């Protein structure tokens, strides 16, 4: 291909605009896996992120292994529709022995979704397929303030090459500002030491400095100190905002000074949902496929 | 009275029907799918008749109306003759016309049939000349001049053009014609004329050579305009003048600065009528006879 | 005096902080801190004992249990704790049976266990059920909600009701105990104490400033907890329970209930 | 707002950014006989110069690869040319090199897709085929029908009338009507933009597109230099919808339905080829 100077305006630069229009006509789809111990606030965070209390109301098809719960929902906003599928763990970390066999159903669900896509792709009478591959994995770290636990490192190292790993510190309201920074530093050093790679939002060419700086901050602030609340509380100023009320204070979900909830919502939905799907289909799925077929 | 015979050869869509109707100043020849001497000086003494054809089993004739279901059928090659009286100064004019050239997947049969028809007329005259009870007033059917209609490609000659012009040259004078010259700008037409002359020189196409010394200026001007670039039209405007009406302007055919049509008409029915006739019957026919009597 | 107190819970539940807040001094440090390699290399629960003297001259012994619920495999997380408690009971029995018995037998028996339950609003886990099943029968277990400030007052009420229902379900003996030798006022006090058990504790060894007033608590981007405020956490209630009202009864019940049961079983067997 | 909205409405914009970063590719075949303004047309469309002995020619495929850029969007253009097609006395089976090239690109992509490691992808599946018809004024020829019928089943076929400035409005209307009637009767499937819609219907009503091309500019009379053909009797303005359908064809190929051409090439033509090959 030889670069040629074109005089005037031909109009092939409208190809992204066409993709923009078609993407509105046909909907968007997303698959989000939630890994965390029971009672850590996975369900509440899902209700908060998508402003919908019925987020896990449609369940779609002794105990010594984790139970997976798949839920399907449709979110409509300004004519754009999202078919969301939330996979949510149940029993993670509550077994006396939390060995691999206990949490293997999560990895099996991921591999089965990749297998379904691969089988549809290799069919002779090949037809359009519903993309069910897990697009993001939110791992919920307990707000202990000390370090990542052995089970945390084991699962994260066994899932980082299959999903866009997004570690978050759950119920971070209880942590002081200093405890948040120390815990995040320790977690990042541990993940670096164990060669666990997280999702780094991409930077675009000819992009505003605010967008690129925002993306660099989204990666630097990991793990996000998050809080969950789809319920309205009255703060001391008299305003009715989303949050939680305690005898010691009212924490607000949508306040950037209280948590990294807006950074999580930007990475997952507002700014890099499509880039998460792109990494899932072009890198993670392709590596899984190449490993299986070579 | 003078018997004159003119062949109009070329691929379909070159304005042969328009040229014939404009030449006679009356629509005697209908156009393709559209199958009366309104000119007082023209009379139809023998209507259009097939003189030689070569088609396939059940192939619609050149007169067949538009049938989309049968458009896939190759038309073969068909040759027609129409005898008219023009205007002793009267001219018994026989217009021979080709149909099917350029429309067959293999056009070899076209040149084969054109040569068969021309050579059959030579054989008829030779058989009459060889007879004991001869008739000097015998109906001469030899083609005296032939106009080969070149498609407005803008590059030069193609294999069919060379094959047919060389095939016809053996029996009659050939005049290559740049048809539908309104398909070119002045620069494009000049370049196309130079390119065609380059090809006729390269492929030894024996086209007619326009050449006491009083005739220097006239004949040189005829040799400079080779091939004659014509613009024809068989449709008139409200004022009764032949024109072509495009959304961007009207071409009046009578204007001499656009086309060599009037020059071509004066060559055919004025200056060179007897030159073409003499060269055909006293040089080309005589060479054919000499070969036959080896 | 000699009081022996144990803290049982996962690393980072504020066990060392709660002990230091209760006794207003830096008695013990976090067995692990912000380091995973600090966890027992044995991959089991280990006993970390420390001795201190505070002023009545009370000799406090603190027993931390690093490794309890801090590994992948916690199927034997409670066994070292049970072994330690039973070893102290057996040691006292050996010193008691001695013909030339010491006048002042050193009491190493664990007198109180502060059991830190995670504030996740969920029923007792496999680990918590197994550990409490064994421990409640051999030591005074004082269930506590570690980092109770995670829960709103409604979440705290619901979780405390759930935990009390779990105790009734499993027939766990939870301190304080009642006996026929108690007065109607003492039974009332045990009833109120029991109503707020597990304690919604919050601990802090650092001071904060609010409106120019200094408090012992925690201050953050959104909150301000005063640990000594009874209308924020039950720290004051647990401190009164442990060091003032039931300290003598804790030592008393350790001797007359747990040690006696241990002794009777051990002698019936031999 | 309580609650502040989710960013679902930003998902289209996110896709826009992805597309604008990964660029695009467009492959177009210019089928037709010589002297139909195919080189001039391609240079007029992209407003640049992409394309600059024996009497009997061979029907061969010539690929011109170019990288264009406008508004920071990069398009890799493959222009497939068909020199020798229909330029001889015997043009029997002149369509075979063309259909073989199309099928070969489909087959090559099919076998690249099956590789264990398929990172690099040399995609050369033809997204559009412009068949240039000489403006004879009558109808379609046997070679035209045969070639178009065979190309229609393997690539997006867009019949066009070459040098539409050589026919009057009435002649052009009749020729377009006869071409449409032949395309319908011979069951030749031509690419039509989706109707999900008035603009698209106007684009379809103009098919076969009447093309005029020029790489020169002349004064339109209002002091502006417009791309046009300068005849001594008038100026033929390429951008004028009353002179030719170039603007409509540009809308179909690049400005509006380029994505539809590429997607129909991948999801229909290629998918049919693969299914028939693997069965
Ligand atoms: N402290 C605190 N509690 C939370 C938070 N999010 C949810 N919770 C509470 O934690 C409990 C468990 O939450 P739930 O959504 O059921 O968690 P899941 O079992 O992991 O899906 C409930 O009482 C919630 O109200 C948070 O950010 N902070
Ligand atoms: N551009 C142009 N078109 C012409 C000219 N003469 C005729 N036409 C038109 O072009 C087509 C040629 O058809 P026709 O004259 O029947 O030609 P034939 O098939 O070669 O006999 C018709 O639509 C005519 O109206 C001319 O000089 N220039
Ligand atoms: N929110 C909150 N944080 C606490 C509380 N008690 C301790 N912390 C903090 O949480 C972490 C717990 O660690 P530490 O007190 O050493 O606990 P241990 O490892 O269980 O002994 C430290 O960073 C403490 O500052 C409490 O009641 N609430
Ligand atoms: N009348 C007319 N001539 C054109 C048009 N487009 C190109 N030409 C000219 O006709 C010839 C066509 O040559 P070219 O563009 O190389 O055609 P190709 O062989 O089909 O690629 C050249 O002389 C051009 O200047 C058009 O729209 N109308
Ligand atoms: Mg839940």
């Amino acid at each position: 291909f030889i670069r040629r100077q074109i005089n005037g305006y031909v109009g092939f630069a409208n190809l992204p605009k066409q993709w923009h229009r078609r993407s509105i006509k046909n909907g968007f789809s997303f698959n989000l896996l939630c890994v965390g111990p029971d009672g850590i606030g996975k369900t509440t965070l899902m209700k908060t992120l998508f402003n919908n209390d019925d987020i896990e109301a449609n369940l779609v098809k002794q105990r010594h292994k984790v139970k997976i719960k798949s839920y399907e929902s449709v979110i409509e906003e300004n004519g754009v529709k999202l078919n969301l599928n939330v996979i949510d763990t149940e029993g993670f970390g509550d077994f006396l022995n939390n060995d691999q066999k206990s949490w293997d159903p999560i990895i099996k669900e991921i591999d089965s979704r990749f297998d379904q896509y691969l089988d549809a792709e290799n069919k002779i009478n090949r037809h359009s397929i519903n993309d069910k591959r897990i697009h993001a994995c939110l791992y919920f770290i307990e707000p202990t303030g000390h370090y990542l636990k052995p089970l945390d490192l084991k699962f994260m190292q066994s899932v980082y090459e299959k999903c866009n790993l997004i570690p978050v510190i759950a119920k971070s309201d209880i942590l002081t500002d200093e405890e948040i920074l120390s815990f995040k530093k320790t977690i990042m050093n541990q993940l670096i030491q164990s060669n666990i790679e997280l999702f780094k939002p991409p930077i675009y060419s000819n992009d505003d400095a605010e967008n690129s700086h925002l993306s660099e901050r989204l990666f630097s602030s990991l793990p996000y100190a998050v809080i969950g609340s789809n319920d309205i509380v009255e703060n001391y100023s008299g305003n009715q905002v989303r949050g939680r009320s305690y005898p010691w204070g009212v924490i607000e979900v949508d306040n950037d000074n209280h948590s990294d909830f807006n950074l999580l919502k930007n990475l997952l939905i507002k700014q890099f949902m499509e880039e998460l799907k792109e990494r899932t289909s072009k890198i993670l799925y392709e590596n899984y496929r190449s490993s299986k077929l070579a | 009275g003078i018997t004159y015979t003119m062949l109009l050869c070329g691929p379909a869509g070159t304005g042969k029907t328009a040229f014939a109707n404009n030449l006679l100043e009356t629509k005697i020849f209908p156009h393709k799918y559209q199958y009366i001497s309104s000119n007082p000086e023209v009379k139809v003494i023998a209507p259009t008749k097939v003189v030689s054809f070569n088609s396939k089993n059940g192939i619609p004739s050149y007169v067949s109306e538009f049938d989309p279901m049968r458009a896939n059928l190759e038309p073969g090659i068909t040759i027609t003759s129409t005898s008219l009286e023009l205007g002793d100064d009267t001219v018994f004019f026989n217009l021979i016309m080709t149909h099917g050239i350029g429309e067959n997947l293999d056009d070899s049969l076209c040149s084969e049939e054109v040569m068969s028809y021309l050579e059959q007329q030579f054989d008829i005259v030779l058989a009459e000349e060889t007879r004991i009870k001869r008739n000097p007033r015998f109906e001469d059917t030899r083609v005296h001049v032939a106009l080969y209609f070149i498609e407005p490609t803008g590059h030069g000659l193609r294999e069919v053009d060379v094959e047919l012009m060389k095939s016809i040259s053996k029996y009659t004078n050939v005049l290559p014609i740049i048809t539908r010259a309104d398909s070119f700008t002045k620069e494009e037409l000049t370049q196309f004329r130079k390119n065609i002359m380059f090809d006729v020189e390269r492929y030894n196409v024996p086209i007619y050579k326009f050449e006491d010394l009083e005739s220097m200026e006239e004949n040189q001007a005829l040799a400079s305009l080779q091939p004659f670039a014509i613009i024809t039209s068989d449709t008139r405007d409200s004022e009764g003048r032949y024109v072509r009406e495009y959304p961007w302007g009207i071409i009046s055919i009578d204007d001499d600065k656009i086309s060599d049509l009037k020059v071509l008409k004066n060559v055919l029915f004025g200056s060179h009528l007897q030159e073409f006739k003499d060269t055909t019957q006293n040089l080309l026919y005589e060479n054919y006879r000499s070969e036959k009597l080896s | 005096f000699q009081f022996n107190i144990m803290v049982v819970g996962q690393s980072g539940l504020g066990k060392s902080t709660l002990i230091n807040t209760l006794f207003a001094s830096h008695l013990i440090d976090s067995a692990t801190g912000d380091d995973i390699s600090a966890l027992p290399v044995t991959k089991t629960t280990e006993m970390k004992i420390s001795t201190h003297t505070l002023v009545v001259r009370l000799n406090i012994n603190v027993i931390d249990t690093p490794g309890f619920g801090d590994f992948i495999d916690n199927s034997k997380a409670w066994e070292p704790i049970v072994k330690y408690i039973k070893e102290q009971h057996s040691q006292y029995l050996r010193k008691e049976l001695t013909a030339q018995r010491e006048r002042f037998i050193t009491d190493t028996r664990v007198h109180a266990i502060l059991y830190f339950l995670q504030p996740n609003g969920k029923e007792l886990s496999r680990l918590d059920v197994e550990a409490l099943k064994r421990l409640t029968e051999i030591a005074n277990v004082i269930p506590v909600i570690g980092k109770s400030d995670t829960l709103t007052l409604d979440e705290r009420t619901e979780f405390r009701e759930l935990i009390q229902n779990e105790f009734e379900k499993y027939n766990f003996k939870i301190y304080p105990y009642d006996s026929e030798e108690l007065t109607d006022e003492e039974l009332e006090l045990n009833r109120s104490v029991r109503s707020i058990i597990p304690f919604a504790v919050v601990g802090s060894e650092n001071e904060i400033e609010i409106n120019g007033e200094t408090f012992r608590g925690r201050k953050t981007r959104w909150s301000a907890i005063n640990v000594e405020d009874i209308n924020q956490c039950d720290f004051v209630y647990l401190r009164e329970f442990l060091i003032r009202t039931h300290l003598q009864d804790l030592i008393e019940t350790t001797s007359y209930i747990h040690y006696e049961g241990f002794r009777a079983r051990q002698l019936i067997a031999l | 707002p309580v609650p502040p909205p989710v960013g679902i409405s930003n998902l289209p914009n996110q896709r826009y950014k992805i597309v604008n970063e990964e660029g695009g590719t467009f492959t177009v075949m210019l089928c037709g006989e010589s002297g139909l303004g195919k080189t001039t047309f391609i240079n007029t469309l992209f407003q640049t110069v992409l394309k600059r002995e024996p009497i009997r020619k061979t029907v061969e495929i010539d690929i011109t690869r170019a990288l264009l850029e406008e508004k920071h969007f990069e398009l890799r253009v493959n222009v497939i040319d068909t020199p020798g097609f229909g330029d001889n006395v015997n043009n029997n089976k002149a369509w075979q090199p063309l259909v073989d090239f199309i099928d070969d690109q489909h087959d090559s992509y099919m076998r690249q897709e099956q590789q264990p490691y398929r990172t690099k992808k040399f995609d050369l599946r033809v997204h559009a085929v412009l068949y240039f018809i000489r403006p004879t004024g009558h109808g379609l020829k046997p070679i035209d029908i045969e070639t178009m019928k065979r190309l229609s089943t393997r690539a997006n076929l867009i019949p066009v009338i070459a040098k539409a400035d050589t026919l009057t409005a009435q002649e052009l209307q009749q020729f377009k009507s006869r071409i449409r009637q032949v395309i319908e009767a011979q069951e030749i499937r031509i690419f039509t933009p989706p109707l999900d819609v008035e603009h698209a219907r106007q684009l379809i009503e103009a098919m076969p597109f009447a093309i005029v091309g020029s790489e020169k500019k002349f004064d339109n009379g209002q002091g502006t230099q417009v791309v046009a053909r300068k005849y001594p009797w008038g100026l033929v303005e390429i951008e004028n919808d009353s002179h030719c359908d170039f603007r409509k064809l540009r809308a179909l190929l690049l400005r509006t339905y380029l994505l539809d051409l590429i997607s129909t090439t991948q999801e229909m033509h290629y998918e049919t080829y693969r299914r028939l090959r693997l069965e």
